[PDB]
């Protein structure tokens, strides 16, 4: 019953930056933290073992100290193959535990998302469903605000929302928020609006259509 | 070298049993235990226990204790891992790890790729699949992004190309969200030259091996509906 807590749960940084993670037991667990790397769809993989122990075959810009309660992991001059995310492990005693996990992704200038509506399409509309699509096309950072609008009031619980990982050109996110309404729903309002914040932006985007005039 | 080779995907129903099986070579399989993981969808690692293959004994985890069962067989070199009664709940990445004692604590030196397990009620379907196009006086700038809502498809995965293969400058194809339905729903999007909206065709085609289905659909916005 011993939690590790990792911080911070993500950060952006740069190629040649030195970073540090920080892993923090709920109580003593001597010299016995290990550190993975994970990336997307892969196994984990061995970094460091007993606190500061790397690994064999591992670069040594990985580095681990550490005793007791409160660990780190510090990797000097970040290398592309780096981005990652990085896991730590206690095995002073079972059961073994793992942190939550930070994730370490690649910083990069402010880019206002461009901002698309679409409407539902009218092979869709016939079987009794209408998904109303915004796109938010390469921004970053990550954070941003999505909220739909249908005749002018604030919609909650009928929209879903996924973002892929950075781009491996510009290193930037992309953002698709589907509103999914019945077609007699659909039907019944007017004005259909996604408004968009995010850092890039100056005040909030806002792309709409008219049913009927679309 | 020291390999764990695990078996392949599994889509299951609540109440079925499984049992999944990691395989070791290239060492001597009964001098080291195996530990089992799972992630779920999303989420970070969870240890679940392990077992010595060389006595066949097991401990798991408290939250795992009486929900799972781990055994091996050193004959084969097989480890494994097993549900008489599966939850949709059970939906992640399971790995098998082998066990190197160092620096006076286990540690996971060698991972299996890890086997999906999806556990739903759900059935196999194809995807639907509808244009995204933009309004027809919409498009305002040098640049407009098209797409394809793929919706209603069971279990993972869809592939999307786009003009069979000839575009891949642009598209974003983002992750499945799993509707409350139960089925998933993905868009592909990429965006194009304003000016060839009227010249050019685009067309995304649409590949579910579980359900053998392959659907094309040509983007665009009629001039009435
Ligand atoms: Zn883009
Ligand atoms: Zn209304
Ligand atoms: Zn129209
Ligand atoms: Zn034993």
């Amino acid at each position: 019953d011993i939690q590790m807590t990792q911080s911070p749960s993500s950060l952006s940084a740069s190629v040649g930056d030195r970073v540090t993670i920080t892993c923090r037991a709920s109580q003593s667990i001597g010299l016995y933290l290990a550190w993975y790397q994970q990336k997307p769809g892969k196994a984990p993989k061995l970094l460091i073992y007993a606190a500061s122990s790397l690994q064999s075959g591992v670069p040594s810009r990985f580095s681990g100290s550490g005793s007791g309660t409160d660990f780190t992991l510090t990797i000097s001059s970040l290398q592309p193959e780096d981005f990652a995310t990085y896991y730590c492990q206690q095995g002073n005693t079972l059961p073994y535990t793992f942190g939550q996990g930070t994730k370490v992704e690649i910083k990069r200038t402010v880019a206002a998302p461009s901002v698309f509506i679409f409407p539902p399409s009218d092979e869709q509309l016939k079987s009794g469903t209408a998904s109303v699509v915004c796109l938010l096309n390469n921004f970053y950072p990550r954070e941003a605000k999505v909220q739909w609008k249908v005749d002018n009031a604030l919609q909650s619980g009928n929209s879903q929302e996924s973002v892929t990982e950075q781009d491996s050109k510009d290193s930037t996110y992309s953002l698709s928020s589907t509103l999914t309404l019945s077609k007699a729903d659909y039907e019944k309002h007017k004005v259909y609006a996604c408004e968009v914040t995010h850092q890039g932006l100056s005040s909030p985007v806002t792309k709409s259509f008219n049913r009927g005039e679309c | 070298e020291v390999q764990l080779v695990q078996s392949g995907a599994e889509v299951k129903k609540p109440g079925e049993s499984l049992k999944i099986s990691c395989k070791g070579s290239g060492y001597s399989f009964t001098n080291y235990w195996i530990s089992w993981v799972r992630q779920m969808p999303g989420k970070g690692l969870e240890w679940m226990g392990f077992i010595d293959p060389s006595d066949s004994y097991t401990n798991y985890a408290p939250s795992f204790q009486g929900q799972v069962t781990i055994s091996a067989d050193k004959s084969i070199s097989t480890a494994y891992l097993q549900w008489s009664s599966l939850k949709a709940s059970d939906t992640a990445m399971y790995y098998c790890a082998r066990q190197l004692y160092q620096g006076y604590m286990d540690t996971f030196d060698s991972w299996g790729q890890g086997t999906l397990v999806t556990v739903s009620s759900a059935s196999t379907k194809g995807p639907s699949v509808f244009p995204l196009a933009p309004c027809s006086r919409s498009t305002s700038e040098s640049t407009a992004a098209l797409g394809c809502l793929v919706k209603d498809y069971f279990p993972e995965p869809v592939t999307v190309s786009w003009n069979s293969g000839a575009l891949t400058s642009g598209v974003h194809t983002f992750p499945a969200v799993l509707q409350s339905s139960g089925l998933y729903s993905l868009s592909s999007v990429v965006t194009v030259p304003s000016s060839s909206l009227g010249t050019k065709t685009y067309t995304c085609n649409v590949d579910h091996k579980p359900s053998n289905t392959k659907v094309d659909k040509r983007v665009h916005h009629h001039h009435h509906h």
